[PDB]
RNA sequence: GAAACUGCGAAUGGCUCAUUAAAUCAGUUAUGGUUCCUUUGGUCGCUCGCUCCUCUCCUACUUGGAUAACUGUGGUAAUUC
RNA sequence: GACGACCCAUUCGAACGUCUGCCCUAUCAACUUUCGAUGGUAGUCGCCGUGCCUACCAUGGUGACCACGGGUGACGGGGAAUCAGGGUUCGAUUCCGGAGAGGGAGCCUGAGAAACGGCUACCACAUCCAAGGAAGGCAGCAGGCGCGCAAAUUACCCACUC
């Protein structure tokens, strides 16, 4: 119906070619996923040669990663901020490859606190002392220090990172096609990208 | 080089990561970027200029994804007025067997040109090679540029 | 209970087709009032709604609750159902056998009344009943797996 | 016509090395899918009534194959058509006969009878090396056998002896200059001669010179060469003709010399 | 052993030349840009987890519940209804 | 032994893409573009590559070496008739490739179809009816009407070839 033909469209000279063969099943469209954020709705689509293709509508979880220290945990996908293909897609909260979105930022802290033995940015130390100090202080004899010594000075954590934990959000990059895969996935922004997209955000809105 | 972004998106090479390990350079140092390149094979050699320089392009074969496989051809420059591509020409001779004469015919083709080559001028010989499609009228990329023909680009004392 | 019937001009009645008009619905396998003559085939026949009127030829009423009286031409007449089960586990549930009792004589025996020769008693063939042959196929199934690993 | 795959091949579309006529009807057998390619096959039924003439009609072959007197590559086959090709062994055990499919210098599949002892193995070219899962290697051959754990010096364009009984190759030949080779396709076909020289081009369609023991030099593409044994010493039995590739004048001279058309 | 469910084929063939001027098509090349019923050859035990909740005998000596043919009653002027 | 299933390889292919090759016409010389024309960047879609499609951005692309437009009683090729040499003319038609099943469009099933001996709708036709409705597509083999200068049996049979 809606098709992805190539026997339409002008040649280089501005010429036209007269109608040749009728539309066929291997040149075919099928309308866009237009996936949002919400409760999971998945549809299974039969596709050529078999080998079913998953189309995801309204995901709310993706597997992001923090490849700086190589941990990857499942985290909720809150809202869109920047979509580098169009401005309109952000307004209706459409989710596609290479967007910039927000997450809860929760397990990354839990991992950091247990492994590097330090909290991130904090409102107050009063919260920590009755519980959440129980993990941070430890009763080991022998391997209070012995393990943790090797973790020291490999946890400088950068300025633009640390400030974001306090808000409870982090900026990560969709590196999947949700409409073809059936899953959202990605990597979290680091380095110069994370400097770049801040400037685009503050430029465009506000 | 220090600016290579003018898009609404960030530009970078695949197969590159930015580590956050160690901290001590003093003033400056590693630009926090190792360069990516690869061999092309077939007796063609990567330019020094590619490995030196900084550009992000995915359609050149010295950096980005695209193979050269199948045919290899030549041509000549005729025009450049487009960004990251050129136009070229192929002069050749068509024979007729009723007569015993030939006649001239030419075709024109576009082909993509790397930001690596920037010494191109209109009238240089160029070499190209078969590739997977990049665009509607581009199927090729440059492998090499040369000048080795009459009325050279600069005075003889080389 | 009314289970449906036939409109005048023979158009049948199905469920989920509110009001009484005559509507042409797309039909396919797994719907009322369709017979496929080819796989994936879809026709668009006319049918008629649920809501009863006097525009109908005949209705089918199923007796659900039985009254005090006995209507002479139907409920006084008594006809037994024909067939017992053909499957194993239905025989187990029916006559309330244990797991260990070895069913082999708890089948219904269906009489052949006459044939001018002698009367037969027929039985069906049990399915999902373990026999020695079954167990061989499962023993050879595992023998190959071990042989493969070796 | 086409919307999916075809299931007919006619007489006149079919190759000429099955030596078909033109006064039986429009259709020809067409080999069904298998390990060999249809411009390199000899279909089974063409061996049984257009060569050896046991059968006379296709219905007879259907009554023969069902009895399971036929084998191919030491296994039992039971269909009218099977696509046996170069270097396979047919085995009828009732007659005590064994055949081999190999090329005449004319370039067509001949009758090359052999001892049953010879018919316990065949010679197979390697074409592709492919590392499978968890550090296990594979071979790929033209008869489409995947033989795992080969020796780690065997590479493509070598040939390997396979025991039909147990698979799992016992020995091999290594591709080297001066070894004896047979041709399997192209304009030169059925010629036997030593390698002599190689030629390489980066790209494709490398060629391979050849020279025989009649003092003639010729060349062919790389991928039409098959190795048969070390220099002037085949590790297989050879038919009459022996890759000489006589001119037409000399062939005339032989026939009028023996005066041979009667016994 | 009729009938009926199930699997497979019906996209092959046969026919026509209306459309179609770099299109079709032929020679030459390319999938390192991809899909592939079927045949042939290999692949065939975590993978270590019975993790249920009934509080541990657990259907694995084999688990769950409906439809046709069939039997019987019908509607329509008419249908492979 | 039989059947089924996951993946890899193989076979039969399928689908896109490279270079070169075309009949008549200028009383057809400028053509193509936000109704994407050419390119760049990102995304969607698709079996995959790709302006295929969308957003943003650039202004290109093609032509006297004949583009663009129009015409063709133009399906293409393997070939055929004539012929000293060079040519000229024909190729609907038994092999191969392609396109189409009254005209258009959409779609189900399947590994493979935008299928017509599958389906749905519109349009042009034509059939039955108790007037409520229902059913159809011979460019398959025969056969009929019509059209014309112009073209065969409503025959016999799966034995051969598949």
């Amino acid at each position: 119906g809606i098709s992805r033909d190539n026997w339409h469209k002008r040649r280089k000279t501005g010429g036209k070619r007269k109608p040749y063969h009728k539309k066929r099943k291997y040149e075919l469209g099928r309308p866009a996923a237009n996936t949002k954020i919400g409760p999971r709705r998945i549809h299974t689509v039969g596709v050529r040669g078999g080998n079913k293709k998953y189309r995801a509508l309204r995901l709310d979880v993706g597997n992001f990663s923090w490849g700086s220290e190589c941990c990857t945990r499942k985290t909720r996908i809150i809202d869109v901020v920047y979509n580098a293909s169009n401005n309109e897609l952000v307004r209706t909260k459409t989710l596609v490859k290479n967007c910039i979105v927000l997450i809860d930022s929760t397990p990354y802290r839990q991992w950091y606190e247990s492994h590097y033995a330090l909290p991130l940015g904090r409102k107050k130390g009063a919260k920590l002392t009755p519980e959440e100090e129980e993990i941070l202080n430890k009763k080991r004899s022998k391997k209070i220090q012995k393990k943790y010594d090797e973790r020291k000075k490999n946890a400088k954590i950068s300025s633009l990172l640390e400030e974001q934990f306090q808000q409870g959000k982090l900026l990560a990059c969709i590196a999947s096609r949700p409409g073809q895969c059936g899953r959202a996935d990605g990597y979290v922004l680091e380095g110069k990208e994370l400097e770049f997209y801040l400037r685009k955000i503050k430029a465009r809105k506000g | 080089m220090a600016d290579i972004q003018t898009e609404r998106a960030y530009q970078k090479q695949p197969t590159i990561f930015q580590n956050k390990k160690r901290v001590l350079l003093g003033e400056t140092g590693k630009e926090k970027l190792p360069r990516y390149y690869k061999n092309i094979g077939l007796g063609f050699k990567t330019p020094k200029e590619a490995i030196e320089g900084t550009y992000i392009d995915k359609k050149c074969p010295f950096t980005g994804n695209v193979s050269i496989r199948g045919r290899i051809l030549s041509g000549v420059v005729t025009k450049m007025k487009m960004q990251r591509t050129i136009v070229i020409r192929r002069d050749y001779l068509h024979y007729i067997r009723k007569y015993n004469r030939f006649e001239k015919r030419h075709k024109n083709m576009s082909v993509h040109l790397s930001p690596c080559f920037r010494d191109v001028q209109i009238g240089d010989i160029v070499t190209v090679g078969e590739c997977r499609p990049l665009s509607k009228t581009v199927r090729f990329n440059v492998l090499k540029v040369t000048k080795a023909a009459g009325t050279k680009k600069q005075f003889q004392k080389f | 209970r009314i289970s449906g019937g036939n409109d005048k001009q023979g158009f049948p009645m199905k469920q989920g087709v509110l009001t009484h008009g005559r509507v042409r619905l797309l039909l396919s396998k797994g719907h009322s009032c369709y017979r496929p003559r080819r796989t994936g085939e879809r026709k668009r026949k006319s049918v008629r709604g649920c809501i009863v009127d006097a525009n109908l030829s005949v209705l089918n009423l199923v007796i659900v609750k039985k009254g005090e009286k006995d209507i002479p031409g139907l409920t006084d007449t008594t006809v037994p159902r024909r067939l017992g089960p053909k499957r194993a586990s239905r025989i187990r549930k029916l006559f309330n056998l244990s797991k260990e009792d070895d069913v082999r004589q708890y089948v219904v025996r269906k009489p052949l009344n006459k044939e001018g020769k002698k009367p037969r008693t027929k039985a069906p063939k049990i399915q999902r009943l373990v026999t020695p042959r079954v167990l061989q196929h499962k023993r050879r199934r595992i023998a190959l797996k071990k042989q493969r690993t070796k | 016509m086409a919307r999916g795959p075809k299931k007919h091949l006619k007489r006149v579309a079919a190759p000429k090395h099955w030596m078909l006529d033109k006064l039986t009807s429009v259709f020809a057998p067409r080999p069904s899918t298998g390990p060999h390619k249809l411009r390199e096959c000899l279909p089974l039924i063409i061996f049984l009534r257009n060569k050896l003439k046991y059968a006379l009609t296709g219905d007879e072959v259907k009554k023969i194959c069902m009895q399971r007197f036929i084998k191919i590559d030491g296994k039992v086959r039971a269909d009218i058509t099977y696509p046996a090709g170069f270097m396979d062994v047919i085995s009828i055990d009732k007659t005590g006969e064994n055949f081999r499919l190999i090329y005449d210098t004319k370039g067509r599949f001949a009758v090359h009878r052999i001892t049953p002892e010879e018919a316990k193995y065949k010679l197979c070219k390697v074409r592709k090396i492919f590392v499978g899962t968890k550090g296990i290697p594979h071979l790929v051959t033209h008869d489409a056998r995947t033989i795992r754990y080969p020796d780690p010096l065997i590479k493509m364009n070598d040939t390997i002896q396979i025991d039909l009984e147990t698979g799992k190759i016992t020995d091999f030949i290594k591709f080297d200059t001066g070894n004896l080779c047979m041709v399997t396709g192209g304009a030169n076909l059925g010629r036997i001669g030593v390698i002599t020289n190689r030629e390489r081009h980066p790209g494709s369609f490398d060629v391979v010179h050849v020279k025989d023991a009649n003092g003639n030099s010729f060349a062919t593409r790389l991928s039409n060469i098959f190795v048969i044994g070390k220099g002037n010493k085949p590790w297989i039995s050879l038919p009459r003709g022996k890759g000489i590739r006589l001119t037409i004048a000399e062939e005339r001279d032989k026939r009028l010399a023996a005066k041979q058309s009667s016994g």
